[PDB]
């Protein structure tokens, strides 16, 4: 089962995701489908600030200039650590060649950005992909308990017969379940 | 390849037939794949030699052997057409396997090769009754992809949306606004058949493509309609929109008719997962020129879903 895990900026809620999916035996990619990477900074109208170019460790090793005693506290450096022993930098989802079964999305703001991007992509072969949504703050708690939700989500597609009779049904189940709504859609390559 | 410079295809072909059934996994697929690469690409005239041996893994265990199996016939047809003869029976006997994944390829493949065959037909000079009875399989397989809309299992569905969507295409005139994918610039569509040619009706094409569309309006007022199907028809709705213009009455009164009536059936979720989808739609066929004959009923609509003012404007010429 192949997924891609999208969030906004690449660097929280997605690679949080990334890398419980990707240690517990999944094929999975990740991405962010924002205008640009945004951090934390030392006031909530006042985030970081970069470009998708802009590599993990030069952002580590810029917040580690600019404020090592803050970007330790709220687990930023660490954050960027965890990141760059994934991958070398954030992806942009609108720059990816690459197909899956499964695409998750934690907001829906990223969501409509993923339906955005792939309906306005030439359907060369009309298989489907299924694109699910559920929210997700943009904090580390929040990104934990979503990584385990969306492991647990997928490990249950794994475990059906057939997952595209299945999976609506066992959606229904998991709203039931944790009281999150999961908006679900298809697109075609 | 080691010493692959003094190797003739054919002995490389017959190698690595013997190698891939000595394999008991699915690695097999690799190497039926490089086989593959070889008598399509490399020297087609090897084609009908080992045409058999590649077909006689259809009775593979494995589903991917099977899905591996049907991409091949696709592309030995989109090769050599005419190998379509002796592979429509393969194809068929496919489209019935027991595994829906199998199923859904085969109906994938099809979507490709119709609207091949149809060119094939229609560029004959002459038809052997052989040449004859293959368009009567083929046609009469699209008829049983049609009436897959009728499944019990909802990718299937999804699948056989998508082949009716390309019929309908198929069996249209292209017209000065269709928007035209590059990659089916040279698809055969309705216009480019002879009116008299001797033995594809034109007229029979043209009522077969407005009855592929009225099932497909018919199946999206079923009251049952899932989340997912739902979707996959609008979506299909407006591709057809865009490329053949002339049904774009069609689909506004679909999407009218659905905006007043919603299945109600859809949980909660499905129905914003639904109507996000008809917001999206409609923006994108309020962008395509030939939309000025419906773009006041198309702003009410899009006005009622909550599409701000400005981004209706953000979509117009």
């Amino acid at each position: 089962l192949r997924v891609a895990v999208v969030s906004s900026s690449n660097q929280n809620r997605s690679m949080e995701a990334h890398n419980i999916l990707s240690k517990r035996g999944f094929s999975v990619r990740s991405f962010g489908t924002g205008t640009h990477v945004k951090l934390p900074g030392p006031a909530p109208d006042k985030p970081n600030v970069y470009d998708f170019k802009t590599t993990y460790d030069q952002m580590y090793n810029d917040l580690l200039r600019k404020d090592k005693e803050l970007y330790t506290q709220n687990g930023i450096l660490h954050m960027l650590d965890r990141n760059k022993r994934i991958k070398p930098r954030p992806e942009r989802f609108q720059n990816c060649k690459d197909l899956f079964d499964l695409i998750l999305t934690c907001e829906e703001r990223v969501y409509d950005q993923v339906v955005e991007d792939l309906n306005s992509r030439e359907q060369e072969t009309c298989q489907p992909v299924h694109v699910v949504n559920v929210d997700i703050q943009d904090n580390h708690e929040e990104a934990t308990l979503g990584a385990f939700l969306i492991c647990e989500l997928c490990q249950c597609i794994q475990h059906t017969e057939d997952m595209e009779n299945e999976i609506d049904e066992l959606l229904q189940e998991f709203e039931e379940k944790s009281g999150r709504t999961f908006l679900h859609t298809v697109c075609f390559y | 390849v080691p010493r692959g410079s003094h190797m003739t295809t054919s002995e490389r072909v017959v190698d690595l037939l013997n190698q891939a059934a000595l394999i008991t996994n699915d690695s097999k697929i690799t190497v039926l794949k490089q086989v593959q690469e070889l008598i399509i690409n490399k020297d087609p005239t090897l084609l009908d030699n080992f045409l058999d041996e590649i077909i006689a893994f259809q009775a593979d265990k494995s589903i991917e052997v099977r899905k591996f199996v049907i991409g091949f016939i696709e592309e030995a047809c989109k090769r050599d057409i005419e190998l379509l003869l002796k592979l429509i029976a393969n194809l068929n006997m496919l489209l019935r396997d027991e595994n829906v994944n199998v199923v859904k390829k085969a109906i994938l493949t099809m979507t490709q090769l119709y609207k091949v065959a149809l060119q094939w037909m229609v560029k004959s000079r002459v038809i052997s009754e052989l040449q004859e009875a293959c368009w009567d399989m083929v046609s009469a397989m699209a008829g049983d992809i049609i009436l897959l809309l009728d499944s019990d299992n909802d990718g299937i569905r999804t699948h056989a949306i998508k082949f009716v969507e390309g019929l309908i295409v198929t069996l249209s005139p292209r017209m000065a606004d269709s928007e035209i994918p590059r990659r089916q610039e040279h698809d055969i569509s309705l216009d480019r058949i002879p009116r008299d040619h001797p033995y594809i009706q034109y007229n029979v094409l043209w009522e077969e493509g407005k009855a592929a569309l009225e099932q497909l309006l018919k199946f999206m007022v079923h009251p049952a309609i899932s989340s997912i199907n739902l979707t996959t028809a609008l979506g299909s709705l407006a591709n057809i929109a865009r490329q053949r213009p002339m049904f774009m009455s069609e689909v506004i009164q679909a999407y009218e008719t659905l905006h007043a009536n919603l299945p109600p059936t859809l949980a909660k979720s499905q129905v914003s997962s639904v109507r996000k989808n008809l917001k999206l739609h409609l923006l994108s066929v309020l962008k395509h020129p030939a939309s000025l004959e419906f773009q006041a009923q198309i702003t009410t609509l899009l006005v009622d879903l909550g599409t701000p003012q400005a981004e209706i404007a953000r979509n117009m010429p």
